[PDB]
């Protein structure tokens, strides 16, 4: 058996485990280890918005139960449910 | 400011004929063979000794180290008046004891001790005791007046303004001596100093609430507010005076083995003051408190940043600055309407072509999780085309004249009229007034500002409605002019609450304030101008109104009048984003000042500021929770704090949140530094910027650049923080918490943290919140409740852990109720001694501890 590897920041810096990648801390001063979450003050949220034109918004907008992105993907756990609107 | 339009005591004729009333021998004698002791009082007879009018003394011991006296004449032509609705209820008395006698004195005991009056017959006097010490004399400069009902002391003019005084002189005044008291404050609203100065060489402080046009800073001319409260403190005491007149009031201050003397004058009702013996300041916060109850719990959204001016012209206008926030990545829950969005200032309106569909506007912004506040004033245009006017018409429920018909002045629709609040049928009809059905086009995220409601009338004398109008019951304007504000307030705040069901709490702004206008949301302190002294003196003003209650205040943020030089701005932000009521508000006439019009570096300091006052709403709400359940004041004087300090006595270029926070914000142009008292023998202070630790009692020279605010936490204190920032509270509201821990020098600290759903009063209804303690000792952090009723559903959990002065351990360990023991990687910085424990991952509900190896 072999396992697997650990995650760096894309700023050098520092390297993590992968298990703290999306576990809603922030653990790189870039934010680059939470891409999904609102962990980071500095991080960003890709909407894929695969109807449209892609955007990126702040990681402190994904759930904040305010819809962003047109694909409604910023808010999985809200309690905020968004249509897709990309058209 | 215009002073001609205000009178001086000189021009008051009750406070000319009281005033030259000097200190000397009292007329006034108690009747000692009247004395009756009752179940809830003591009541005996006095006279003046040339007049022979009879006055009739109740003199009463109260549960909670507090006595109460009023006098009212013996066989009055008409009723006096004593106002209602005040007192939250009938305070609980204490039993009154005959323990002395003499020919000329008797000594009553309250309860079984250690209080005790001492009632001096002739001359009349009242000495209050802790055991042998004197604590405070009642008419020791023989400086009672009581002016009984007779069958300018009659018919008066001032200027063009005729009172007819149908009832003549009714004035009634009375003074008090604080032996040992050099420092006395209170008694807002005023544009003065935090320590209340002596009157002796000028005019006494007013109370009777006035609309001002551009006040001026440093003097004693009444403003919107009257809160008849003054505190006393040394060294050794900390008392209250709570003179419950609803009547225009001048208060004299005088000095003199270290004495003040204190005199109200009151142009009618009874006298009924109450005495709060403390013995420290937080008895006198607790026994106000059960007298005129607590601070309202303000719905968490309400102590983020309101955004607000004179006016946002259209609901285009509206949706724009709300977008505007987002794209400059500023926070901000609520957006403001001023008087242009009604239809011709016609309340409960809306315009109909700049306000069309005001329930879209507030569905976009619904979305955004924002709120809205619409100002209604309570004058309501003479218009038989407007439905408010024409009911409140049909149903005889306006201010009337001595000939029966309504009164009508002159506000911002022109010809008004003005309810009258003091009527209960009033306030009940107002508050439906706010149903979703009858205000059409609100909704449940608009909350309502009232101002004006002094009242103002533009054509009225001091800006006022005529001492003569006539309100329910037969009482004169001159009888409840102080409430009428309050009834306003209240009446408000109950049609926000009924409109929900009695679910929703709510949230109100008003201008005008009595005793007890704590209970209905918040103030603020008027029509301020863009000018650094005025930034200097909103902590004055809201310290002043702090220690008597009024928890939730505020100036407008960058001046009503004028443009502020964007220095003179960010300051401002700075200084606001750390006081309780934080609005940006401007006049008509000003430039467009959202925070995102200026420069980048103001922008930057502006939006840092934002970002702080975000964080901390864990801890403010929590202060305002201490607030209501305790009575305790969340801004707070620095010798709240350190009693025995006698440097901090006036201090006003400084405040604290509760016991944790010093805030010394950079109010001058320019500013290399400030200059900081850090208090407290053995006292340890840890700048929240720099983490670098400093011992008190010293004043520390710290240097500012533009973005600095200065602001220290106390050893000893744990401050909870909401360390993801986004763009309203209401997005917050589930988020984790971050926990910064200030080491004592014996290496400990506590702090509290409450939270609920934000909104409802299910709190108190249903017991749904949670209060937990935090408390360090030893190497080990321990969450536990501080209140076992509170249970609450919610996903806010501990993040992370910040403990300043802390050295580097060799492993940090986790114990929690129904998880197995874990292990926490952790930070240390040697330079600073911060240690931060990273993603503890427990929930906020969950009892755990944290351990230090
Ligand atoms: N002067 C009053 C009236 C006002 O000018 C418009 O209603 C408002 O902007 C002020 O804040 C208030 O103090
Ligand atoms: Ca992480
Ligand atoms: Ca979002």
């Amino acid at each position: 058996y072999e396992e697997s590897k650990p995650f760096t920041c894309l700023d050098g810096t520092a390297t993590i485990p992968f298990d703290q990648v999306n576990d809603d801390y922030c653990d790189c001063k870039d934010g680059s280890d939470e891409p999904g979450t609102a962990a980071c003050p500095n991080g960003s949220f890709h909407c894929t918005n695969t109807g449209y034109k892609p955007l990126y918004i702040l990681s402190s907008r994904v759930n904040d139960g305010v819809c962003d992105c047109c694909d409604g993907t910023d808010e999985y756990n809200s309690g905020t449910v968004c249509e897709n609107t990309c058209r | 400011v215009d002073r001609s339009n205000f009178k001086t005591c000189d021009e008051s004729s009750f406070c000319k004929r009281q005033r030259s009333i000097r200190p000397g021998l009292s007329p006034y004698r108690a009747l000692l063979d009247t004395l009756q002791l009752g179940p809830d009082a003591l009541t005996v007879h006095l006279i003046h000794e040339v007049t022979k009018v009879l006055l009739v003394l109740e003199l009463q011991g109260l549960q909670k180290d507090m006595t109460r006296i009023r006098i009212d004449e013996l066989e009055p032509r008409r009723p006096r008046y004593r106002v209602p609705d005040v007192l939250v209820a009938d305070p609980p008395t204490a039993r009154l004891s005959v323990s002395g006698r003499d020919d000329n004195s008797v000594e009553l005991t309250v309860a079984e001790g250690p209080y005790k009056i001492i009632l001096t017959a002739q001359p009349f006097r009242l000495d209050l005791l802790e055991d042998r010490s004197l604590l405070l004399s009642v008419n020791a400069r023989g400086l009672m007046a009581f002016e009984h009902q007779r069958a300018g002391a009659w018919e008066e003019t001032f200027k063009t303004h005729s009172d007819s005084k149908p009832y003549g002189p009714t004035s009634v005044g009375l003074d008090f001596s604080l032996p040992g008291m050099e420092h006395v404050y209170g008694i807002p609203e005023h544009a003065d100093s935090l320590r209340l100065k002596v009157t002796e060489g000028g005019e006494p402080y007013r109370l009777y609430n006035l609309d001002v046009f551009q006040y001026e800073l440093n003097n004693p001319m009444a403003l919107y507010g009257s809160v008849p409260v003054l505190l006393a403190h040394s060294f050794h005491r900390d008392l209250g005076i709570f003179w419950l007149n609803a009547a225009e009031t001048w208060v004299d201050i005088s000095s003199n083995t270290p004495q003040t003397d204190i005199r109200w004058m009151s142009e009618s009702g009874i006298i009924d003051v109450f005495l709060m013996l403390g013995p420290s300041v937080f008895d006198v916060f607790r026994q106000y408190a059960s007298l005129t109850g607590t601070q309202a719990l303000p719905p968490l959204f309400s102590l983020g940043y309101h955004q607000s001016r004179w006016n946002y012209r259209d609901e285009a206008d509206v949706l724009e600055v709300d977008q505007g926030f987002d794209d400059h990545n500023m926070p901000c829950d609520v957006i403001w309407l001023d008087i242009e969005h009604a239809d011709g200032k016609r309340y409960f309106t809306w315009d109909p072509t700049r306000f069309p569909q005001p329930l879209n506007m507030l569905e976009h912004l619904a979305s955004k999780r924002r709120k809205l506040v619409a100002i209604v004033d309570p004058h309501i245009k003479v218009d038989s085309g407007y439905r408010v006017h024409e009911e409140l018409r049909n149903h005889g429920l306006y201010v009337k004249t001595r000939d029966g018909s309504d009164y009508e002045g002159w506000c911002w629709p022109g010809s008004a009229s003005y309810p009258d609040f003091t009527n209960p049928r009033m306030r009940a009809w107002w508050s439906n007034m706010f149903s979703f059905d009858n205000y059409e086009g609100s909704a449940p995220n608009l909350y309502v500002w009232n101002d004006m409601n002094e009242p103002s009338v533009f054509n009225g004398p001091e800006v006022t409605m005529l001492k003569d109008a006539v309100h329910y019951g037969g009482w004169e304007h001159r009888d409840i002019h102080n409430i009428y504000g309050l009834y306003v307030h209240m009446a408000t705040a109950d049609g926000l609450i009924q409109r929900s069901g009695g679910i929703e709490r709510p949230f109100v702004l008003s201008r005008a304030f009595f005793s007890g206008s704590q209970r209905f949301g918040a103030v603020w302190t008027g029509d301020n101008t863009a000018e650094w002294d005025h930034l200097k003196i909103s902590i004055p003003m809201c310290l002043s109104l702090a220690l008597v209650g009024l928890s939730f205040c505020g100036a407008d943020v960058g001046g009503f009048f004028k443009n502020p030089e964007p220095e003179l701005l960010v300051r401002w932000y700075q200084m606001g984003a750390y006081q309780p009521f934080f609005r940006a508000h401007a006049h008509l006439d000003t430039g467009r000042r959202e925070p995102w019009l200026l420069a980048s570096q103001y922008q930057d300091a502006i939006r840092d500021a934002l970002f702080q006052r975000y964080s901390l709403l864990p801890f403010w709400y929590t202060l305002f929770y201490q607030a209501h359940k305790e009575g305790f004041p969340v801004m707070r004087p620095l010798w709240v704090q350190y009693p025995e300090d006698m440097s901090t006595f006036s201090i006003e270029d400084q405040f604290m949140l509760g016991d944790a926070l010093l805030i010394h914000p950079v109010s001058d142009a320019g500013a290399h530094g400030v200059q900081v008292y850090l208090p407290g023998q053995e006292e340890v202070w840890y700048d929240i910027q720099s983490y670098q630790k400093h011992h008190g009692p010293q004043t520390l020279y710290l240097p500012v650049t533009l973005s600095s605010i200065p602001v220290f936490q106390r050893g000893g204190t744990i401050v909870p923080r909401w360390m993801r920032v986004r763009r309203s509270s209401d997005c917050m509201k589930d988020d984790p918490i971050t926990l910064f821990v200030a080491l004592s020098p014996q290496g400990t600290a506590q702090g509290e943290l409450f939270l609920d759903d934000g909104h409802t009063f299910n709190y108190q209804t249903r017991h749904e919140f949670l209060l937990r303690r935090f408390s360090f000792s030893g190497s080990t952090l321990v969450s536990s409740s501080a209140d076992p009723k509170g249970h609450l559903e919610t996903p806010i959990w501990i993040e992370r852990v910040v403990i300043m002065g802390a050295g580097k351990p060799a492993a940090v360990v986790l114990q929690t109720k129904g998880s197995p023991e874990s292990r926490l990687s952790f930070q240390h910085d040697p330079e600073t001694s911060v240690l931060i424990l990273r993603k503890p991952g427990v929930s906020v509900a969950s009892d755990w501890s944290i351990h230090l190896r």
